[PDB]
């Protein structure tokens, strides 16, 4: 039913920031729960950022805890990832995957337990 | 009436916000509200979680200052004794179970009726089980509190709570005044005095001074032990305020209280009689 969209993502230079947004379509966001993931060349999926339905509680990845920051518009229906401090670790094609639950204060943690995924886009530093 | 309760005997309004909040378990609602009505001289205590007690390390309560601030309708904090003038607000810790507890003494009259709130809010804590990281709610106490029914049959000098007490006058530069009180049994009596005024004795109605005796310093409790009271030191305002009633004690007291300073002294006088009737 949720179809989800990223943009926003290309080559920056070491200590650069971005702003990487995923869209949705078909439901609110409010329904689902969001995820980022990350997978670099020949490696697997791991979780950056989530957020519960709550909208309020949002995990951040030890790896990007401190610099990474996640947010949903739900009037434009989108979530933002702002990206600051980029490091050469960061190069990955960042996803944006979307579950359905009706618990408001979870989230998943490996890639399976999300039903939903969208096309990522690649983020090199 | 899931997690407060109001028992009539003890008059007391306990709630317990911990295990509604608690991280651990998949929540359906992130907002748990529950109301709660309250009048004169009832008292409610919640007793809340802390940073230290697991699965609520990232709790945090709104207003963050509870002994002073509430959540007043709803939406903007304000000192609780700009609304309820004359409240008691105190926080105990106990550091064997890392859980506090949030007590409010309602004056013995409210001229006006007051709704706030008062947030707990553990939403940024979590748990990580299974493939899940849960994460806690945030909870909500409407509290309402009607009109108060009689003004105290006390005395105030610092002018302000005209409206609570029988007695009231602006404070003087130099000025030797003593208020005089009749009260009956199940009868409420009180004072308010500024905070750096020095008590005699201190922390009154506890110890007051025992005029049959020669105005002797004892414990109140070995004059009698059917009596109620409360008393705060320094409110936001910055006065001190102490209330009395009795409860089914026979026998006739008689007892004083001073407040007094390097400009100007304050002396409440109060007979206990049970036989006595307002006229
Ligand atoms: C405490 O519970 C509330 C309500 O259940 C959660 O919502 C958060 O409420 C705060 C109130 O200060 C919002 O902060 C404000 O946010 C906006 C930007 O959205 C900004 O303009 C203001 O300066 C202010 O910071 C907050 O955004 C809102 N949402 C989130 C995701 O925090 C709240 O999450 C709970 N508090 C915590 C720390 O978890």
């Amino acid at each position: 039913q949720v179809q989800l969209q990223e943009s926003g993502g290309g080559l920056v230079q070491p200590g650069g920031s971005l702003r990487l947004s995923c869209a949705a379509s078909g439901r609110t966001f409010s329904s689902y729960m969001m995820a980022w993931f990350r997978q670099s060349q020949g490696n697997e999926r791991e979780l950056v950022a989530g957020l519960t339905r709550s909208g309020v509680s949002a995990y951040y990845a030890d790896s990007v805890k401190g610099r990474f920051t996640i947010s949903r518009d739900n009037a434009k229906n989108t979530v933002y990832l702002q990206m600051n401090s980029l490091k050469p670790k960061d190069t990955a094609v960042y996803y944006c995957a979307a579950a359905s639950t009706t618990y408001i204060n979870h989230i998943y943690t490996n890639p399976s337990n999300y039903p939903h995924w969208g096309p990522g886009t690649q983020v090199t530093v | 009436k899931d997690i407060c309760k109001y028992d009539v005997t003890t008059k007391v309004a306990t709630c317990e916000i911990i295990d509604t909040i608690d991280s651990s378990v998949l929540k359906e609602h992130h907002t748990v509200h529950y109301s709660i009505t309250l009048s004169r001289w009832d008292k409610l205590i919640i007793k809340y979680p802390t940073n230290e007690k697991t699965h609520f390390e990232n709790f945090f309560v709104n207003p963050f200052n509870l002994k002073d601030k509430v959540l007043y309708n709803y939406n903007k904090p304000i000192n609780i004794e700009h609304i309820l003038p004359g409240a008691i607000t105190t926080d105990i810790y106990d550091t064997r179970t890392k859980i506090k507890q949030y007590i409010l003494r309602i004056p013995p009259y409210v001229h006006k009726d007051i709704h706030f709130s008062l947030e707990f809010n553990n939403s940024l804590s979590l748990t990580k089980q299974n493939q899940n990281i849960i994460y806690g709610n945030v909870a909500k106490i409407f509290i309402h509190i009607n009109q108060g029914y009689k003004e105290i049959h006390g005395c105030d000098f610092t002018g302000k709570y005209s409206h609570l007490f029988t007695y009231s006058k602006k404070p003087l530069p130099n000025d030797d005044d003593i208020c005089n009180v009749t009260i009956g049994n199940n009868t409420f009596s009180g004072f308010a005095c500024l905070s750096h005024f020095e008590l005699k004795p201190n922390n009154c109605f506890s110890s007051v001074y025992d005029y049959n005796e020669a105005n002797k310093v004892k414990k109140l409790f070995d004059l009698s032990t059917k009596v109620e009271l409360d008393h705060i030191k320094q409110n936001t305002s910055g006065y001190t305020l102490s209330y009395i009633i009795f409860n089914k004690e026979s026998t006739k007291l008689k007892f004083s209280c001073t407040c007094s300073s390097n400009y100007s002294n304050y002396t409440i006088r109060i007979t206990f009689d049970p036989n006595y009737i307002i006229p």
